């Protein structure tokens, strides 16, 4: 879930 | 009878819910592109992609969400994605009708059969009869996202504590906006039950698309575990 974590963390 | 703190909650959720877009570029395509299963699915892809970006932005701002365990954060996000998307589609559907017919025709011709598509539109009509205000759609969306019942949640009580205040708020709003129908709140929760049947329905949609050789873009693949 790199992409989802990336969007939640920006 | 919203509390001061409830009214603050409500403003915050409302501010976040309308910090949105149907980007103009996707509207332009809906109303202007060529019409084939191929183009229509590309448009649908863009629409789904926008819904998911919107969902992520809304989710991260929900009070308390940042305090949650980081794997639970993802489990809530993935667990809510289908439900939240179709609720937002229902809101939109129920807001011109030429624009609506053209969009509906695209969705009905985006590479899978009408038995997969009709149930969405019956649901949009069903919830539409309820005449919900924007505040009701926003709180319901928050309640869908902060569900303590989703698969894989490690700390369900922490999520329940964030969901409870929203349900209290929604109950009061139902009495403010529909004072003459005291079953309104109960009806909203009955439509949530209806909404949950889309999880299985969505998975069958994806399966039909993929047998038909359609591919999904990166964000959709991740959110829906394709
Ligand atoms: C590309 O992958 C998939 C897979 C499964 C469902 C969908 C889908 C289905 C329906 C909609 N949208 C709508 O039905 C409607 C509106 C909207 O999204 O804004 C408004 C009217 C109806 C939508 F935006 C996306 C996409």
């Amino acid at each position: 879930n790199a992409l989802l974590r990336y969007l939640l963390d920006k | 009878e919203l509390t001061p703190d409830q009214q603050t909650l409500l403003h915050f959720i409302m501010d976040s819910y309308n910090k949105q877009r149907m980007p103009q570029e996707i509207t332009n395509k809906i109303l202007k592109e060529a019409f084939s299963a191929e183009e229509n699915f590309l448009i649908l892809t863009e629409m789904a992609t926008n819904h998911v970006q919107v969902l992520v932005e809304f989710t991260k701002k929900l009070p308390g969400f940042q305090t949650l365990d980081h794997e639970d954060q993802i489990a809530l996000l993935k667990g809510s994605a289908v439900e939240a998307m179709f609720l937002r589609s229902a809101e939109i559907f129920n807001k011109p009708s030429g624009h609506s017919d053209l969009l509906e025709a695209r969705i009905r011709n985006s590479g899978i059969s009408d038995e997969y598509i009709t149930p969405m539109f019956s649901f949009y009509k069903s919830i539409g009869e309820l005449k919900m205000t924007q505040e009701e759609y926003a709180l319901l969306t928050a309640i869908v996202i902060l569900s303590p019942d989703r698969q894989y949640i490690k700390d369900r009580e922490a999520v329940e504590k964030l969901q409870e205040p929203l349900l209290d708020v929604l109950q009061k709003l139902c009495k403010i906006h529909q004072p003459e129908n005291p079953q309104h709140f109960a009806k909203l929760l009955g439509r949530l039950t209806e909404l949950r049947t889309f999880n299985h329905h969505h998975a069958e949609m994806l399966m039909s698309w993929r047998v038909n050789d359609h591919k999904f873009t990166p964000l959709l693949q991740e959110i829906w575990d394709v």
